[PDB]
């Protein structure tokens, strides 16, 4: 949820190789409506304290290497966008 | 042959019946206007010299009905219809 | 659940809804007979151990309506449906 954290991970990992941040920007409403475990429900009614999106914030990424929406795109299409970035940076030069 | 006429469109390579064109008209094209604005003009241009020498005096308009695919015996694996290619791009997540 | 009930068949890998089954009946199969006639009767036969320890108490029967094809992300090009294989054999004139 926090920019400070993601920035930390990016710096930690960069010391040894490349780091890609993919923001699965699926909208909250979509996430809640599709929740099939009742966690958003419980968090809404106080059964869980400071749940992200409900009682705790989600600092939206600003310079994400790739932004995706699970509401608007299928997974194979999203996976493929990710594969395309990797391919385009020479990481996947296959066998 | 006059409007409302149902013709069979034949394939010269094997005399296969390909399409049935139901006429809408049988007008005679201004091969001069066409060749000037549509193909730029110049009496040399390949299409023009085809237009004047090979194209018949009149065109036969009319929507079409598909009766047979049209037999190619080479590189079937490389022959794609817009449907086929759309399905392929879809299976691969290609956007 | 009951005769006439319409249920959704979900994928456990990704909670995707694959089809709506419309219940014909809800019956208690005799597993001992099933295990005997179909699989041989031997208590150590895999299918039987599975029938005895994993299969539930009742069987739900019913015609299926398809909503989505299961999602697989591996070797899509090797995954053929019977229609696809049939179109393939046909194009290459395989008989």
């Amino acid at each position: 949820p926090y920019e400070e954290s993601r920035k930390f991970a990016r710096d930690a990992v960069s010391q040894a190789g490349s780091f890609f941040l993919v923001h699965v920007a699926t909208p909250l409403e979509h996430c809640e409506q599709s929740d099939k475990r009742g966690i958003y429900a419980a968090a809404r009614r106080g059964e869980i304290k400071g749940f992200t999106g409900v009682d705790d914030p989600y600092e939206t990424p600003e310079k994400a290497d790739l932004v995706v929406d699970f509401s608007k795109q299928s997974v194979r299409s999203i996976v493929h966008e990710i594969i395309l970035v990797l391919e385009s940076q020479g990481f996947l030069e296959r066998q | 042959l006059q409007a409302a006429s149902r013709i069979t469109l034949r394939d010269f390579r094997d005399d296969r019946n390909l399409a049935i064109l139901t006429i809408d008209d049988i007008y005679r094209p201004d091969k001069t206007k066409e060749a000037k604005l549509v193909f730029g003009g110049d009496p040399e241009h390949p299409a023009i010299v085809y237009l004047n020498n090979t194209v018949k005096e009149f065109y036969i308009g009319g929507k079409i009905e598909a009766v047979n695919k049209l037999n190619h015996y080479d590189y079937v694996a490389l022959r794609y219809t817009p449907a086929e290619l759309r399905v392929h791009f879809d299976k691969l997540g290609w956007s």
